[PDB]
């Protein structure tokens, strides 16, 4: 085996020599820098890259990549000891842990309990990524590299690094450093006085002067499309610790650098683990319209409304008499009809959505479920956004209970162990239905054809059918570009409703009073040819005052109010 | 290697129709079933779009018919000759046993998935027998797999998304157990109108007792009945316990990696016949027609002729090709 003090004095020459042609070329050696900055308490984990140290010794690279850990702590102990010549300056006292610490040096006047800085590696560029299934056996105390997709997280919770206890009797205190999983706490004075005189004095543990370190643990998954054909993807636990923690979330892709390694006992065959040294997350109004969905010919003001239910209105809050300003709408299709494209349209260009289907399928539903923490639930995902259900028709009763009290509360509850838990559903509704047989029928009325309640049916803003049949030179035109396809700024859009979404705009008495008699004529007209209730009127100022906001305007007019309605009214034709 | 390549280059006459007429060799009839069951043996070819969405390459197929009539022996041959291929019954299976079930295991003691008939038949082919006797809770299960491959799972503390691309080849009876002529298919048949939206082609059988048909079919079956296996004498009975099939085998084996490509002239073919299919479908009623056709007739008709083109190993779907599947599913769906 090497001389690790000759590797020591050789780390201690990379620290104090290397320069990356750093600070644009000016050569200012960014470690001794760093040291700087770790000596006047600026900065507590540093990150050394092998790629630097390849430049000098390639064998001190692969002598770190296998059996890591030495070289773990001998990275540690050089930097401890070159730390006080890259000081200059007395740092402020601004801890409690480092107050007890000023009082044990003030008395006296382990090095575990000082050390208050992190090493870590980052992998060298040579070293391409595993999958989980190929971090097999002959790579354990081996660093590693592993790519995959999070599943779950924990909390952050105390670590204990190294404990402190003090004496009744005899006013001293002593130490004791944790390693292992576990560990069996002290009892009875050692120090000689006690131990000599017999004198019996017990001893106090002190998290006033006891050291403790912030640790979460994690897990990672398989990429579905990285599994072999007919097999169940497997996982791996990641233990985060240190400056590394809160970096990663539920369900974002993640690359890690880390030590695989087993677990200590308390058989031959033993489990394990990745531990992890670093962590890498892997006019307008009729442009925006044309904008959506051009691969679909017609549909002009079906665009139009997918476009305000996109860009909503504005919540009213008047002391509690609550308007809310989420657009909601509902599209009856025919069988096999061009409304897929359309709603995946708006699916794959919605800046925060979800998707699910109302049969009830083998996974998580629309809410939130239990596993052995909570999790899950399309409702629940699409939160400051959009949500789409599609087949609603085929919807059960829980189903329809779950989408009632989203529309009335936006939240919803779900029971862990008989705890009444309730959990966030903010957002808007999309809804896609189907006639329960055949063709839609005009010669009756559209819950005879659909078949949900009416009740929770008509609480949609717009109601649309989406009704088509054959012809000729569509159907060729059609044809000719689906065979065309298989034979060979959505920013711009994302930034524009980000910053016209700012504006909630009022409207005027004047526009009340027009408003006003709008809706009485239109209400008059609706019993004389009913289906027009007070959900009316508070669609039109919905669509209307989202208009307003699409506009840069700080108030809704006349040709708002007029646009609405003719939307609301135009609406009725697709039923014929 | 050199007895395929001496075997496609010959180009003498249509090998797709050689192959369809030798198989399954004791079965008598039903030219059109065996021609679709060899498309599906050799499949069509998946292809992905710059937005993220696919096209499905798998096909699925149902059989409709009367007792009697070699519903069943289809089934148990596709089984034998093709490979990674499952049984499965309507009235023996669960919606777990078909997708997944979470398992105890005594080496570990750790609580994992196990895979049902659907995953295990990932890249193959899934026979059920019996369609209709199933609940239609265990149909729920098999929408997701039969449209997008895949089978979403929550259970173990494993949220995830597995693999089970199969193709799905069934047969059923018809409702009242013999068909009635004097009601439409629709009303025969008693499936639910989304789900039989779901399958590539429906095909409908029916044993007609004409008795220059029953000449033929009782005469080929008596012949089977006298047959002797050439290592066998003279009185034994066994213990409890066209082309040769080696060569079929080994043909669609090599078949199977071609990945052939459309023309222009086969693209125009398909979009200007789709148009007059479209017009004509217009015209009729649903007096006279299976199920509506839909841009689903298009996927299925680049499908079948890929298909074609991939049995004759010609790099490009030719104009033979478009024709024959346009031909196959004008005999499925405008046929009484
Ligand atoms: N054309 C045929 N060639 C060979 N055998 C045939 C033919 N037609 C019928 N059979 C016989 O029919 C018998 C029953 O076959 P089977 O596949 O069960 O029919 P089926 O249509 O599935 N009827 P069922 O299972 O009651 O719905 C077999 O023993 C075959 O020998
Ligand atoms: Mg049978
Ligand atoms: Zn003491």
């Amino acid at each position: 085996l090497k001389d690790y003090a000759l590797e020591k004095e050789k780390v201690k020459k990379f620290l104090q020599e290397f320069y990356q042609d750093d600070e644009l070329g000016k050569k200012q050696f960014k470690y001794g820098n760093q040291l700087v900055r770790l000596a006047h308490r600026e900065q507590v984990a540093l990150y050394v890259d092998l790629d630097d140290v390849a430049e000098d010794d390639p064998e001190l690279v692969d002598s770190i990549c296998e059996n890591a850990r030495r070289y773990a702590k001998l990275f540690a102990d050089a930097v401890q000891e070159l730390l006080p010549q890259y000081k200059e300056r007395e740092v402020v006292n601004k801890d409690v842990l480092d107050v007890y610490i000023e009082h044990r040096l003030m008395m006296e006047q382990p090095a575990e309990l000082m050390r208050r800085f992190e090493l870590y590696f980052q992998g060298p560029s040579s070293n391409k990524p595993r999958v989980i299934r190929e971090v097999r056996a002959d790579s354990v105390g081996k660093l590693v590299t592993v790519r995959g997709i999070v599943t779950r997280v924990s909390e952050v919770k105390p670590k204990m690094v190294v404990a402190t206890y003090t004496c009744d009797q005899c006013g001293a205190e002593t130490y004791q450093p944790i390693q292992s999983p576990t560990f069996m706490p002290l009892i009875m004075c050692p120090s000689q006085e006690c131990q000599t005189n017999r004198s019996g004095g017990r001893l106090y543990l002190q998290t006033r002067g006891s050291r403790f370190i912030k640790f979460q643990e994690m897990k990672m998954q398989e990429h579905s499309d990285q599994v072999p054909v007919g097999n169940i993807p497997r996982s791996i636990t990641v233990l985060v610790e240190g400056e590394n923690t809160r970096i990663a979330q539920p369900g974002d892709h993640v690359s890690v650098t880390g030590i695989f390694l087993p677990i200590l006992r308390t058989g031959l065959l033993s489990e394990t683990y990745l531990e992890a040294h670093r962590i890498v997350k892997m006019d307008f109004y009729e442009k925006l319209a044309a904008s959506i969905a051009p691969e679909i010919y017609g549909h002009e003001d079906v665009k139009k409304a997918l476009l305000l239910l996109l860009v909503g209105g504005v919540d009213q809050s008047p002391r509690g008499m609550k308007i809310r300003g989420n657009i909601n709408i509902c599209l009856m299709g025919d069988p096999g009809v061009a409304k897929s494209q359309l709603l995946s349209y708006i699916d794959r260009l919605a800046p925060r959505s979800q998707y699910t289907t109302g049969r009830g399928s083998s996974g998580v539903g629309l809410t939130a479920a239990v596993l052995r923490t909570l999790e899950g639930g399309a409702l629940v995902l699409a939160d400051q956004g959009v949500c789409c259900i599609d087949e609603f028709d085929k919807m059960a009763e829980a189903d329809r209970t779950a989408i009632h009290e989203v529309m009335e509360q936006q939240t919803i509850s779900i029971a862990k162990a008989g705890i009444l838990t309730t959990l966030n559903a903010r957002c808007s509704i999309l809804a896609a239905a189907n006639p329960a047989y055949g063709r839609y029928n005009p010669r009756r009325s559209l819950e005879q054809n659909i078949q949900l309640p009416a009740a929770l049916l008509s609480r949609f803003d717009l109601l649309w059918l989406i009704q088509d049949r054959p012809d000729r030179d569509n159907d060729l035109r059609l044809a000719q570009h689906i065979t065309y396809v298989h034979q060979h700024d959505m920013k711009l859009m994302r930034r524009y409703i980000a910053m016209c979404r700012e504006k909630q705009p009022m409207v005027p008495e004047s526009l009340a009073d027009y408003i006003t008699a709008a809706y009485v004529e239109m209400r008059r007209e609706a019993w004389a040819s009913t289906y027009t209730s007070a959900r009316t009127l508070l669609a039109i100022l919905r669509l209307s005052t989202a208009l307003a906001r699409l506009r840069m305007v700080d108030v809704v007019e006349k040709e708002d109010v007029n646009e609405a309605i003719r939307l609301m009214e135009m609406s009725k034709d697709s039923l014929l | 290697i050199a007895k395929i390549k001496k075997f496609s280059k010959t180009r003498s006459k249509d090998i797709f129709d050689q192959l369809a007429k030798s198989l399954a060799p004791s079965i008598h009839g039903h030219d059109y079933v065996k021609k679709a069951i060899l498309c599906l043996l050799l499949g069509g070819v998946e292809r992905d779009l710059e937005n993220g969405s696919h096209i499905r390459g798998d096909i699925n197929i149902l059989l409709i018919g009367d007792p009697s009539v070699a519903k069943s022996q289809l089934l148990r041959y596709v089984l034998c000759t093709a490979p990674r291929a499952i049984p499965t019954t309507g009235r023996g299976s669960s919606g777990v046993g078909l997708t997944a079930a979470v398992t105890t295991d005594q080496e570990t003691g750790e609580r994992r998935l196990e895979a049902g008939a659907m995953v295990l038949a990932d890249r193959g082919v899934v026979c059920i027998d019996e369609f209709d006797k199933m609940s239609d809770m265990d149909r729920t299960a098999i929408h997701e797999v039969m449209e997008q491959g895949r089978v979403t799972i929550a259970k173990a503390g494993i949220h995830a998304r597995l693999n089970a691309r199969c193709s799905v080849l069934a047969a059923a009876n018809p409702v009242y157990g013999r068909y009635d002529q004097y009601k439409t298919p629709m009303e025969n048949i008693g499936l639910q109108d989304s789900l039989l939206s779901r399958f590539d082609l429906l095909f409908i059988m029916l044993d007609q007792m004409d008795p220059e048909q029953d000449r033929e079919i009782s005469d080929h079956v008596l012949r089977m009945h006298r047959y002797r296996a050439p290592g066998e004498q003279d009185g034994d009975a066994m213990p409890l316990g066209m082309v040769s099939a080696a060569f079929m085998k080994k043909y669609i084996h090599v078949a199977k990696i071609i990945k052939p490509v459309l023309t222009q002239e086969s693209a125009t073919y398909i979009a200007e016949e789709y148009s007059r299919l479209r017009s004509q479908d217009s015209m009729s009623s649903d007096t006279a027609r299976t199920s509506p056709v839909t841009a689903r007739t298009l996927e299925t008709l680049i499908r079948l002729a890929t298909a074609h083109a991939k049995a004759r190993m010609s790099k490009t779907v030719d104009l033979q090709d478009a024709e024959e599947a346009v031909e196959l599913v004008q005999y499925a769906y405008f046929k009484k």
